[PDB]
């Protein structure tokens, strides 16, 4: 059960990064894929989640800017971080959980920082 | 895998709850004598131990999550698996929530000396609040679970220690074991059911069996030790109650633990013990809410319920299936409005033990139909312990049917309503 992320890195404030996360070895269509944020010396905080039926939830601090989309054909999840802001700098993880009480599948974690 | 002591703690935590604090009323109102109630507690514990071993055998055989649903699906058929799931969804968990909310309201009113007319509104408000809290993710529910599990042992230990040293305790407090006004044959069944509610939750030993590291050497010791510790704690608590109060006094109040605490630690200690009992009830309701919420999702994901898409809907914010929780909350509120603590507990015991007896018979059948399955754990005495558990279950079922026709009729009617739902759902494919 692997979760390979990509797309993160240094970017100027106000930019737009999409964080692809290819998932293999799991029932991707049945899983609720989410994106978490883990600031240094803290605990992962949910940023956005998309359920298997397409319903999406966004954190209050990212609502209106971030757009989480899943495409079951390639078993990948994207997160269009439009209009980035300096405080958004953190390490973003890719999650894949069937239900709240099920086992949580985490990705390697990607570092994204806003220079300005 | 889990450590042997870890499994012991898990079993003790799950089995022990708020039944010991409130069920003595029913036990000593049915039995009518100090000695017969203790015998009921002991017999219920023995039956629970035998059933735990029997269920653990099949749990090891089928380590898949789900418990009785999976066991009965695999042994009897898919229809009976759905029947167990539906009975748990519409009777077991809603009735547990309703009964515990009613008793929480009763204890709250007794503690704060409010009018008895606020018991139903309280119970409803606390059930709604706990369901809403559980709808905000697993963080708060887990915090409440841990806090209640830690705290519910304090009042039990305090009551046991104080009552066992009460000024007047002795063997004389456990006589005459029988009163002519209460025949042993008829009253013992009611006492046994009342005690059996206090032992509820032991069915999770089968589920934990598959998780256990090395069954067959730790599983028997773990189960026997945990359930024997539960039985000993219950017996010591009842002995403390009888030392502090008489059987008639316990039967005459709806909160025996609160009255005993008032007699033992007059002043603020009684209030603290009452608050501990309330916290234990709160944790019990929370745990039942979590376990119940887990059921409609399992039923819907297999397209076994109407509007299975609606039931299996996952909340994007919390990743929880909320709709099944709403249905269970509605059923629990309906039960609260038109139910009572003792009646609901008896109904819960009746239905759960019917399905548990079916599980025991399933174990026996598996021992014959498929002798070649790999069995990590074998029940200690196959022709004896499963038979004892089945006899206990059948006695519970038949005694409840004879003594409480209305409750048994309600449970049977709900299950028989579930059956045509199964057939329609099979026809329509969810």
């Amino acid at each position: 059960v692997q979760l390979v992320e990509s797309g993160g890195g240094l970017v100027q404030a106000g930019g737009s990064l999409r964080l692809s996360c290819a998932a293999s070895g799991i029932a991707f269509s049945r899983m609720s894929m989410a994106w978490y944020r883990q600031d240094p010396g803290k605990q992962r905080a949910l940023v956005a989640r998309i359920t298997n039926d397409g319903s999406t939830y966004y954190d209050d601090s990212v609502k209106g800017r971030f757009t989480i989309s899943r495409d079951n054909a390639k078993n990948t999840v994207h997160l269009q971080m439009n209009s980035l802001k300096p405080e958004d700098t953190a390490v973003y993880y890719c999650n894949a959980q069937l239900v709240a009480w099920s086992e949580n599948y985490w990705g390697q974690g990607t570092q994204v920082t806003v220079s300005s | 895998e889990v450590s042997g002591i870890t499994a012991l703690t898990v079993v003790v935590g799950t089995v022990i709850g708020a039944g010991i604090f409130f069920k003595p009323t029913a036990v000593y109102g049915a039995a009518g004598a100090p000695g017969l109630g203790l015998l009921a507690w002991f017999v219920a514990g023995i039956i629970t131990i035998a059933g735990g071993l029997t269920v653990a055998e099949i749990g090891t055989i089928y380590p898949q999550t789900g418990g009785m649903m999976i066991y009965l699906e695999k042994v009897y058929g898919r229809w009976l698996g759905f029947l167990v799931g539906w009975a748990q969804m519409v009777i077991y968990y809603p009735a547990n929530i309703a009964a515990l909310a009613i008793i929480f309201a009763t204890q709250f009113v007794n503690l704060f000396a409010l009018s008895d007319s606020t018991i139903v509104p309280t119970a409803i408000l606390t059930s709604i609040f706990l369901m809403g809290v559980n709808f905000l993710g697993t963080k708060y529910s887990g915090w409440i679970q841990t806090l209640a599990t830690i705290l519910k042992l304090i009042p039990l230990v305090v009551i046991i220690v104080a009552g066992l040293l009460y000024p007047g305790g002795g063997v004389i407090r456990l006589v005459p074991f029988s009163v002519e006004t209460h025949p042993v044959l008829t009253s013992f069944g009611s006492a046994l059911i009342a005690t059996l509610f206090a032992y509820d939750g032991w069915i999770n030993v089968g589920t934990l069996a598959g998780e256990m590291k090395n069954p067959g050497k730790m599983l028997p010791k773990v189960i026997i030790g945990g359930l024997s510790i539960v039985m000993a704690v219950y017996l010591l608590t009842n002995i403390a109650y009888l030392f502090v109060l008489d059987s008639s006094q316990l039967a005459g109040t709806d909160t025996p633990a609160a009255l005993v605490a008032s007699h033992l630690f007059e002043g603020i200690g009684s209030k603290l013990v009452t608050i501990g009992i309330l916290i234990s009830v709160f944790g019990g309701i929370n745990g039942y809410i979590i376990s119940g919420l887990r059921v409609p999702y399992a039923l819907a994901t297999q397209k076994m319920l109407p509007f299975s898409d609606w039931f299996a809907r996952i909340n994007p914010k919390t990743n929880l299936p909320i709709n099944g929780g709403l249905v269970m909350l509605g059923i629990a509120i309906v039960m609260i409005l038109t139910g009572q603590f003792n009646q609901l507990t008896d109904l819960i015991v009746f239905v759960i033990w019917f399905f548990i007896t079916l599980t025991f018979i399933a174990v026996i059948i598996l021992r014959k139909t498929q002798p070649d399955i790999e069995r990590p754990y074998r029940v200690p005495f196959y022709p004896v312990i499963p038979l004892i558990a089945i006899i206990g279950g059948l006695y519970i079922i038949f005694n409840t049917l004879i003594v409480q026709p209305k409750n048994a009729f309600i449970g049977i009617l709900l299950t028989l309503i579930g059956i045509p739902i199964y057939f329609y759902c099979k026809k329509k494919y969810g």
